[PDB]
RNA sequence: GCCGCGGUAAUACGGAGGGCGCGAGCGUUACCCGGAUUCACUGGGCGUAAAGGGCGUGUAGGCGGCCUGGGGCGUCCCAUGUG
RNA sequence: AAAAUGUAAAA
């Protein structure tokens, strides 16, 4: 019944990701958006577009990835080799803007929604602002 | 109180030589130019590959006897040293320098840190003005270290102060040889010093 | 077990059980002897260990071994307990501090001297 | 608690006394710290069953070993040499 | 040729009527010191023989050890089936602070300063085969930006 | 500042009082999670017009009697039996827990 | 202290020679945190290693789909008082 | 079909 609409999809993301898809969709959310619309300003994913499955309200998110491989196992290498859901439905996680995290340090991205939109730490920190930690990626 | 007792010894323990006697160490036998081998009476044969843990701790008592100094005084410099901001493995060695009986050695005054420290601690040495008798005294930069009236015409100090006519002082040190003075320029840094040590060793042993 | 869980339930404290109570937890504890005797030791070795039963000022009266070669207890004699058992000897949780009230250091001892209390030898 | 050998106990012990003492004096010293009280004690008791049974066993040196029975005072001596 | 240096050397064994015949086996690390690490172990009837082929075998199998003042560019946990570890970047003048096996390969590496931690089975072999895959996953902001194009 | 609560009222049963069931929620100091603790209070209501299901505010007072150290502030939204329910459920299902 | 050492050749017992560590100290016992991610929020698990409730129905409680709007308690921010 | 047990010294 989708306890976590959010989680579901970054999980939906990283499941696509390891079989290498092209693509996958996702209930639409304005929410869901704005997040989708940071792994690609950011170069995570090529990005998105409102389709409609059913006239249901989906999203397809076109994946990025690596190039091919030499040696056993030609698999390319993946654009986000970690997905994770920090603040659950079941612990929330508010941050001050003086505790943001310093994902994979530099070169990690923390996600998260404040009363100035839906930032990254580096974003978060350049307006001054905290708010729930939504998720981290690399 | 400090060591005390067999050095040119350690020289062999050690491995490496040892300039803790003072002339002799530099005639043809610091003991070490003699028998290379470890003190006892195993010191000549195969030695075991050393335990990761005997590296660090000969790479440390290495360091220490060096400077002989205490075990508790050593120690407590490490730590200080891991205090302040500065690559430590470094700035602990430019603590180490700092001290006064060292100074004394470094500046010419003394044949060895060990007579140096004799000399300090008689009052024979002197800075920015009135003396000092305390080896472990932290010498600052831009300080004067010299010698006392009482003490300027003495055997020892002559002939001493005498061959480093010529010699060159560190980097990071002055000498006017001729009224027995001398000035502690900068803190040294790791290039200027070149113990046969190597300063990250000894911080991984006080990391067990 | 989930975050709500633990805020309900929440994580077991341990508490650890003073493998030897030498009593109030003193470092020692005074003590008389009460009987002396030489008894068996465990599974694979065997001698003839030293031990001693003690009345304690701690109101207890527990086994205690006497380390070293020789002693001189007998029945009446006050001890100094110690406290640390003996892998060897079935409950055997306290030792014996030679040379401490009519317990004599160990004689002709002339190694690890601290422990045995053994004067430094006068060496003539 | 008197001591009681026999056949070949004596002879056992005879040749023990007459072609090596470190075990002479290594067998009679047990012989005292059972005589006294018996079982428990040095070597290695260890109650004997079937073949001995009613015998006990004191570990010597290994090989070797001492075998006897107890009996409200008066000990007995059965074997000095050999394994068992 | 490179460093060299071994962890461990063990003797395992197996069974056969009439009794037991061994074998043994070293894990041996090897590297320069700038960043080109191998890991190898040999099993082979007398240990001089496994050292060896923990020599070829080592060499012919390595890692891009992508320095940076000998630290490393960031933090990683990789854990290769019961065994877990963590590295972590260092400012220099730290050291490499870790277990036996987690350096004696780091620095064959060409590690400064470098902050780690095992986890779970300490067991050198698979802590091993551990720490080398755990390398071979570090990454540069170079490696990065460059799968993040347009 | 006088601290000022809101809560439900949940017994009229009193001569010129009334008990206010305040909620309030914070972050568990260990395991952040948001929890729910509630409390009730004993408020003086002289004018006894305050009944069950009325949701007010408390405002902390001079002391009345023993635990009355709380006045009623003024009403918020009448009718509310919908929560007193919850208070009197839970409370009922006492009885389902001794021996 | 643990694994364990001693039955004739013991670097493990006791003495010596020598060696190592520390030095007016060095050892020992007791207690605390550490190692112990061995109560695990950071930071663990439950098919066979210890661990799924015999199974349902359901109270409290915990958790909650897509859009727009109001309030703005949580949440974030600044100043200020205090600390 | 039915037929039991086990001689005490681990390098
Ligand atoms: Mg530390
Ligand atoms: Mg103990
Ligand atoms: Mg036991
Ligand atoms: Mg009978
Ligand atoms: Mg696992
Ligand atoms: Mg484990
Ligand atoms: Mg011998
Ligand atoms: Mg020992
Ligand atoms: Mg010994
Ligand atoms: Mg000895
Ligand atoms: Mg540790
Ligand atoms: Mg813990
Ligand atoms: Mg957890
Ligand atoms: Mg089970
Ligand atoms: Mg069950
Ligand atoms: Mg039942
Ligand atoms: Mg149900
Ligand atoms: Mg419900
Ligand atoms: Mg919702
Ligand atoms: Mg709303
Ligand atoms: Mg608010
Ligand atoms: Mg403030
Ligand atoms: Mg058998
Ligand atoms: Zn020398």
């Amino acid at each position: 019944m989708l306890t976590d609409p959010i989680a579901d999809m970054l999980t939906r993301i990283r499941n696509a990701t390891r079989v290498y898809k092209e693509s996958t969709d996702v209930p639409a959310s304005r929410f869901k958006e704005e997040i989708l619309r940071i792994l690609a300003r950011e170069g995570f994913i090529k990005g998105y577009e409102r389709v409609d499955v059913d006239g249901k309200p989906y999203l397809r998110v076109y994946l990025k990835y690596g190039p091919r491989r030499q040696g056993p196992d030609p698999r390319p290498e993946q654009v986000i080799h970690h997905i994770r859901r920090i603040s659950k439905p079941g612990r929330r996680v508010y941050v001050g803007v003086k505790e943001i995290p310093r994902v994979r340090r530099g070169l990690g991205i923390a996600i998260l929604s404040t009363s100035k939109g839906v930032l990254t730490d580096r974003e978060a920190r350049k307006l001054g602002v905290g708010g729930e930690l939504i998720c981290e990626v690399w | 109180g400090r060591y005390i007792g067999p050095v040119c010894r350690l020289c062999r323990r050690e491995g490496v030589k040892l300039y803790l006697k003072g002339e002799r160490c530099y005639s043809p036998k610091c003991a070490m130019e003699r028998r290379p081998y470890p003190p006892g009476q195993h010191g000549q044969k195969r030695a075991r590959r050393p335990s990761d843990y005997a590296v660090r701790l000969r790479e440390k008592q290495k360091l220490r006897r060096i400077y002989g100094i205490s075990e508790r005084q050593f120690r407590n410099l490490f730590e200080e040293a891991s205090k302040k901001k500065g690559v430590t493995g470094s700035v602990f060695l430019g603590l180490l320098e700092s001290r006064l009986d060292n100074v004394v050695y470094r500046l010419g005054f003394a044949v060895s840190r060990r007579q140096a420290r004799q000399l300090v601690r008689h009052g024979h040495i002197t800075v920015n003005g009135r003396r000092v008798d305390l080896p472990s005294y932290r010498v600052r930069p831009g300080d004067e270290i010299a010698v006392a009236e009482k003490s300027r015409n003495l055997e020892l100090i002559r002939q001493n102060l005498e061959a480093m006519k010529g010699r060159k002082v560190g980097p990071w040190l002055s000498l006017d040889v001729e009224g027995m003075k001398g000035k502690f320029l900068r803190l040294p840094d790791r290039e200027d010093l070149a113990l046969p040590v190597n300063e990250q060793l000894v911080i991984e042993f006080y990391s067990r | 077990p989930t975050i709500n869980q633990l805020v309900r339930k929440g994580r077991e404290k341990v508490r650890k059980k003073s493998k030897v109570p030498a009593l109030k937890g003193a470092p020692f504890r005074r003590g008389v002897c009460t009987v002396v005797r030489t008894v068996t030791p465990k599974k694979p070795n065997s001698a003839l260990r030293k031990v001693a039963k003690v009345r304690l000022t701690s109101g207890y009266e527990v086994t205690a071994y006497i380390p070293g070669e020789g002693h001189n207890l007998q029945e009446h004699s006050v001890v100094l307990i110690r406290g640390g058992r003996v892998k060897d000897l079935p409950g055997v949780r306290y030792h014996i501090v030679r040379g401490v009230y009519d317990a004599a250091g160990v004689k002709d001892r002339k190694k690890s001297r601290s422990k045995y209390g053994t004067k430094k030898p006068k060496e003539a | 608690m008197k001591l009681i050998w026999s056949e070949e106990s004596w002879d056992d012990y005879l040749y023990w006394q007459e072609t090596d003492k470190r075990i002479v004096k290594k067998i009679n010293e047990l012989i005292k710290d059972t005589r006294r009280t018996p079982f428990e004690g040095k070597g290695k008791p260890e109650p004997l069953k079937h073949n001995l049974s009613g015998f006990w066993s004191r570990r010597i040196t290994e090989e070797h070993r001492l075998v006897y029975a107890v009996t409200d005072d008066s000990l007995l001596i059965a074997a000095c040499r050999y394994h068992y | 040729d490179f460093e060299e240096k071994m962890i461990l050397i063990r003797r395992t064994a197996r069974m056969q009527a009439g009794g037991r015949r061994f074998r043994f086996g070293a894990l041996v690390v090897v590297g320069d010191r700038q960043g080109r690490v191998g890991l190898g172990f040999g099993k082979a009837p007398e240990v001089p023989l496994a050292v060896q082929k923990a020599g070829y075998y080592a060499r012919r199998n390595m890692v891009e050890v992508p320095l940076q003042n000998g630290t490393i560019p960031h933090e990683i946990e990789v854990e290769f089936g019961a065994s877990k570890i963590v590295l972590k970047p260092a400012a220099p003048g730290t050291g490499v602070i870790a277990g036996a096996v987690p350096r004696a390969i780091l620095e064959l590496a060409g590690v400064t300063d470098i902050l780690t931690k095992e986890l779970g089975s300490r067991n050198p072999i698979n802590i091993a085969y551990a720490t080398m895959e755990a390398l071979r996953q570090l990454r540069t902001k170079a490696d990065v930006e460059r799968l993040r194009k347009g | 500042p006088k601290k000022v609560l809101t809560g439900v009222v949940v017994s009229d049963k009193m001569q010129k009082t009334v008990t206010v069931l305040v909620e309030r929620q914070f972050p568990h100091p260990l395991y952040g999670k948001v929890i729910k603790r509630s409390k009730k209070y004993l408020a003086h209501d002289p004018e006894e017009k305050y009944k069950l299901g009325d949701v007010v505010e408390i405002i902390e007072s001079r002391p009345i009697s023993k635990r009355k150290r709380f006045r009623v502030l003024r009403l918020v939204e009448s009718g509310r039996m919908d929560l007193v329910e919850k208070y009197l459920i839970r409370r009922q299902n006492y009885e389902s827990l001794s021996k």
